[PDB]
């Protein structure tokens, strides 16, 4: 039950500020060191900062010095990354991580990451269109079009349909908006009788859609 | 300053192969300074996971097929018998310096037997056509290797520059890929034409396969 | 109540072997790292070795590599130093120490040290003789601890109840090859009638423990 | 390899003076490698005690008159107002390298006012005489400065080459020394002579003090 959970990422304009939090359970950050590591879309890992909470000792990558500050609150078992003067190139998923035991130099548990997007563009929720299917296997899906920023999640039949599902990485259109498809393959003979629903969630715009996909008449 | 170079930056190997990735310090470093090199595995959309620490110690719970070693300023990660689930990017990390740095990553793909794509074509929905736009989608499903060519034609006109492709990450169990090709047209252009066709070339097919529809037929 | 206690020191012939132990209490060595540091007579500190008891990782100074071995036994909360092929130059006080919290690179608690004498000469227990009180209202009295080998001797007065005014002199090496030292104390002259003074001498190497009462002659 | 050069090798100062000890890395080391320099204090007969860690952090319980700082590869320890209990040898320690290494040490001596010794003389015990040896002991208690001359005379013959001196380390409260001089004679020589005298010369005495006894009186 060692756990790190990040929050606070989202869309922020160039030059703005944002504070990330990393809530630890199953261990006390006061017994160890906490770190932030980031990863720009499609790129490698870049170490950002670390702190020894018990005495406040901090160190930073040169690329963030003077803009980011790492801190911790041992009474809340939480660490923070205050980020100011944000630039496009700070866009990334940001992970917090720890060392354990007295095993220095080994990031043994990480959080799941929180996306930070630095852009002037506005939030936009997607439109959801069916990809309609026509004793074999048929394909169907949902086109999830024109949204910003990332991410969107898609499930099928509220989680009951996971086999044969492919949800594609989004692509950035020349419009500056993202688009993605989710497809699934199913028995052709289930088509008259089995309901297929794609569940789309674009948290950034608070847009949930449940789209029934069926054979066109 | 001190960096690690990993090589190769990518590779494909078959299940059961022995794979070895190398990490080299960008300069000479006295023996007196310890690098405490760690190796991490990163799967698509997940946090990295620790594999190896202090050069060669196996992290608790990591499969024994993974091992590391180093001589001087060269470090190696070895996967003794590659499994389909080991598709990932692998990163080394050096702690000679504070801050420590990561290597640039090595992407490992699982080589499997050729598999032809299943191909499907989807016309735009009437719902989208109301908006003024038409997306036409071509799906290539569960194929290997990753390389594929998709050519769009609208009444025999080759479409160039108005499509975008997305490919899934290699499947962690069957080692295949899927691919979507999306053609974007104005509503007006879509309704001036009849025959919508995607033509797929892939090593698992003996010649190019075409899926098509005629606008307004079912 | 964090504590580290060393044992196992004493006399050993050149080429011989000895094992030191370091018993910890008030914390577990499993949670930290353990180190040995030595100090040759009248010289500086020399780092010897380090261990991470949980995985047995060890490092050593060049000057002991291949002769000494550091190890640990976490069920006994105890660490060890196996010292083989000893030479004269290994004669020293050997200290064990730890790091605390996750504060690397700071030896925060140390043991008291144990002396290791590497010599061909034989153990010899001391004789203990009174320096009997015979300056204003203050009298001096003592014990002469004579002809012992190797170091160390310890001296306390009235079982630790008397510390003020005490000077226990560093030992001198006589031309015989044996050590000798004095321990003195100044006390009130009026006290000599009624107050008992006893020097408590211990030479662990020869298992000699003496309690000597020192009083005015006849 | 990489070493620390610690200077000076010793210093003296008065109570309330400010003192500064310096350690320099023996060569040029990139800034990207941290030394985590620690300082320890070692008092006579005792294990070193940690004072400062990671360059400038004061170890818990250490008096605030101690401080460290670091800049480049140069490191210092400062005692802002020297106390008599600060008599000790101080060592730096660098952790650029594994193994870490120590500086050669700096002995800090306390300057104080002149104090004359009290002098005492001790005949050999009857118990010692039984064994066939005689030790005569002269004590010089609680004096400053260290320099002292002790001369032995036996029936007015100057004894040369048959005594040994031992001196205590500076006292941690009053900053004085004590000294023993032990004259060794055979039992037969002791019994041949009468007058045993220890003559002490020290700065704090206007002329030399003699203590003596007559064998058997
Ligand atoms: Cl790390
Ligand atoms: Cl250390
Ligand atoms: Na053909």
């Amino acid at each position: 039950e060692v756990q790190l959970v990040e929050s606070g990422g989202g869309l922020v304009q160039p030059g703005g500020s944002l504070r990330l939090s990393c809530a630890a359970s199953g261990f006390n950050i006061k017994d160890t060191w906490i770190h932030w590591v980031r990863q720009a879309p499609g790129k490698g890992l870049e170490w950002v900062a670390r702190i020894y909470p018990t005495n406040g000792y901090t160190r930073y990558a040169d690329s963030v010095k003077g803009r980011f500050t790492i801190s911790a609150d041992t009474s809340k078992n939480t660490a923070y990354l205050q980020m100011n003067s944000l630039r496009a190139e700070d866009t990334a998923v940001y992970y917090c991580s720890r060392w354990g035991g007295f095993m220095f130099y080994a990031m043994d548990y990480w959080g799941q990451g929180t996306l930070v997007t630095v852009s002037s563009a506005s939030t936009k929720g997607p439109s959801v269109f069916p990809l309609a299917p026509s004793g074999g296997t048929a394909a169907l899906g949902c086109l999830v079009k024109d949204y910003f920023p990332e991410p969107v999640t898609v499930s099928w039949n509220s989680g009951a349909l996971t086999s044969g599902v492919h949800t594609f990485p989004a692509v950035l259109q020349s419009s500056g908006l993202y688009s993605l498809s989710s497809v699934v393959t199913v028995p052709s003979s289930s088509l008259g009788t089995q309901t297929y629903i794609c569940n789309v969630n674009h948290k950034p715009s608070n847009t949930k859609v449940d789209k029934k996909v069926e054979p066109k008449s | 300053d001190i960096q690690m170079t990993q090589s190769p930056s990518s590779l494909s190997a078959s299940v059961g192969d022995r794979v070895t990735i190398t990490c080299r310090a960008s300069q000479d470093i006295p023996r007196s300074i310890s690098g405490y090199v760690a190796w991490y595995q990163q799967k698509p959309g997940k946090a990295p996971k620790l594999l190896i620490y202090w050069g060669s110690y196996l992290y608790s719970g990591v499969p024994s097929r993974f091992s590391g070693s180093g001589s001087g300023t060269d470090f190696t990660l070895t996967i003794s018998s590659l499994q389909p689930e080991d598709f990932a990017t692998y990163y080394c990390q050096q702690h000679y310096t504070t801050p420590p740095t990561f290597g640039q990553g090595t992407k490992v793909e699982i080589k499997r037997t050729v598999a032809a794509p299943s191909v499907f074509i989807f016309p735009p929905s009437d719902e989208q056509l109301k908006s003024g736009t038409a997306s036409v989608v071509c799906l290539l499903n569960n194929f290997y290797p990753r390389e594929a060519k998709v050519q769009w034609k609208v009444d025999n006109a080759l479409q160039s520059g108005n499509s975008q492709e997305s490919v899934t990450e290699q499947d962690s169990k069957d080692s295949t890929y899927s691919l979507s090709s999306t053609l974007t047209l104005s509503k007006a252009d879509y309704e001036k034409h009849k025959v919508y066709a995607c033509e797929v070339t892939h090593q698992g097919l003996s010649s190019p396969v075409t899926k098509s529809f005629n606008r307004g037929e079912c």
